[PDB]
């Protein structure tokens, strides 16, 4: 038209001219079609680009930036904002004070990475990432929103990427916003970029120590599912690096709550995160017991019946739970006194598969710690169960999912301790167990041999016992285990034949 | 008392694994087209 003829004019202006030029090409740029005039003019597209990076008047600025925002529509107008290398010189805006430039720069560059081909790499080069971690700490909503989307894109499918964010203080920064704002889109967008660093190795450890559970955790009862639902899972999945953190108080206390959720896959979700926040932090076993989680865990397993994907997390927190803390046995009595007894020994049973196995002989042992739990426990048959699977297991390694050794400890050391009680002690050799426990002393694991001598000890407090022991040539293997280089073994080996000659 | 004072609780590694279907909310969702709006807000501050 007459129109690329004014355009021309408008690609000049070198002194303090610009400054109005920019202003009037702005002001053009609103139309519908006095958009397309401008497009096919890459003289002023690039001219445009370089006031914008150039200029060091404020208003100059936001006049250039504006014009590109509106030509950032159309799925031609993009290509050419490319084209004409206003990619980096945007992401240079990206350090200006002005927020109005701020706005129209990032809402550009979404723009772009959503559609433009290309934009990922080129913003990344530009040093994208390092910038918009930086604007972090810019306190409009609404842009936080934006430039977190803009990491997601970033981030998604680069690891490199995702690398990139964790140095320059990425996750500090996300995890702040999780612990200051409430506004539901930009908690989305957030969520997104963490869930999808959770991904990451390296940023695990990073999201972790910056609070990143508690933060999580602080959305957890939100009405936007789609937002507790990113909170969960990312939960889960850092779960494992969390172990140290304190401060989890309140994470706690809303997973045990969350136990009774009607939705099946939080109900999954909500065990598999208590079950490793359980592990090893003897302060989070007691938060979890004060809560009344192990009323919640044996709830949990009864309504789950047959569903191992929820049984066996809840199972496995169970047993963090009732030994090595304070109140390990007050946790011990409360799966007695809340009906717990007979789901836990049913559980040992078909259909039950052997990771569910291994961890409710884990339970079953930690129980047996507990004096009133050993006549209820030998009541449900605890004893002639374990016994099978022991025998069972012991064959197969006698010439998967879980190795069969770990069930030989496992049941061996579920019968060491219920061997404390006498009366289970009869049970116990009552079902002629004596000669597999003796030839359990000769096993390659150390820990077979462990517990093997463990329930023998037990045993041969009684005379009979002893004796029995005694007849099954023990006193060989005993010796020579009494210099086995695993204390435990020599430890019980001593007691064992401590035992066998008393008189 | 529990001789095995020492023993570890066993982490379980979560990551995306499985269906997809069980790492999501059983329940439907359903409240671009979401962030299209709140660039539009923004737009406007600038002017």
């Amino acid at each position: 038209r007459a129109i690329p003829e004014l355009t021309k004019l408008l690609n000049d202006e070198d002194q303090v001219v610009v400054n109005k030029a920019a202003v009037m090409v702005h002001q053009l740029s609103k139309k519908e079609a006095s958009r397309h005039a401008i497009m096919r003019s890459p003289q002023m597209v690039s001219a445009i680009v370089r006031t914008m990076q150039n200029t060091n008047d404020v208003e100059t600025a936001r006049c250039t930036a504006g014009t590109l925002h509106n030509l950032s529509h159309h799925r031609e107008g993009l290509l050419a904002i490319f084209k004409s290398g206003g990619i980096p010189a945007l992401v240079k805006m990206l350090g200006s004070p002005v927020d109005s430039v701020l706005f129209y720069a990032i809402t550009t560059l979404h723009n772009l990475l959503l559609h433009q081909e290309g934009a990922k790499m080129a913003v990344r080069l530009a040093g994208g990432l390092q910038k918009m971690v930086a604007l972090l700490n810019k306190t409009n909503v609404k842009f936080l929103a934006i430039t977190t989307d803009c990491l997601q894109i970033l981030a998604y499918g680069n690891q490199e990427s995702k690398l990139i964010i964790l140095a320059s203080g990425g996750p500090q920064a996300l995890v702040n916003i999780m612990r200051t704002y409430t506004y539901e889109k930009l908690l989305w967008t957030t969520s997104r970029v963490l869930k999808v660093l959770s991904v990451c190795s390296s940023n695990k450890p990073a999201i972790v120590e910056a609070g990143g559970m508690q933060a999580l955790g602080l959305h957890l009862t939100d009405p936007s599912q789609r937002l507790v639902q990113n909170c969960l899972w990312t939960l889960r999945n850092l779960s494992d690096a969390a172990t140290k953190q304190e401060g989890m108080e309140g994470l706690l206390g809303t997973l045990v709550q969350l136990l009774g959720s009607d939705d099946i896959n939080v109900v999954t979700c909500a065990a598999g995160i208590l079950s490793n926040l359980t592990c090893n932090n003897y302060k989070n076993k007691m938060m979890v017991c004060q809560v009344g989680g192990i009323e919640a865990l044996v709830r949990t397993v009864l309504r789950a019946g047959d569903r191992e994907d929820i049984t066996e997390p809840a199972i496995c927190a169970l047993r963090h739970l009732t030994s090595r803390h304070q109140e390990a046995e007050m946790a011990q009595n409360a799966v007695r006194l809340h009906y717990g007894l007979p789901v836990v020994v049913k559980l040992l049973h078909p259909p039950s598969h052997w990771p569910l196995i291994k961890a409710t002989v884990g339970l079953i042992r930690n129980l047996a710690l507990c004096p009133a739990n050993h006549a209820p426990l030998r009541e449900q048959g605890a004893i002639p169960r374990l016994v099978q699977l022991l025998v069972r297991a012991h064959q197969d390694t006698q010439r998967e999912g879980v190795r069969m050794e770990e069930i030989v400890e496992g049941c061996t050391g579920a019968l060491h301790i219920l061997a404390r009680d006498v009366h289970n002690r009869i049970v116990i050799r009552g079902l002629n167990t004596i000669p597999l426990f003796v030839q359990l002393l000769y096993s390659p694991i150390e820990n077979i041999q462990r517990v093997a001598a463990g329930v023998l000890c037990e045993l041969a407090q009684d005379k009979e016992a002893a004796e029995a022991i005694e007849a099954e040539g023990a006193t060989a293997p005993l010796t020579e285990l009494l210099h086995s280089r695993n204390e435990g073994v020599a430890t019980y080996a001593a007691a064992v034949l401590f035992r066998m000659s008393e008189d | 008392g529990d001789p095995e004072l020492c023993a570890t609780d066993e982490m379980i590694p979560f990551k995306d694994e499985g269906d997809p279907q069980k790492e999501k909310i059983f329940a439907e969702i359903s409240h671009e087209g979401d962030l299209a709006d709140i660039k539009s807000s923004l737009v406007n501050e600038s002017e």
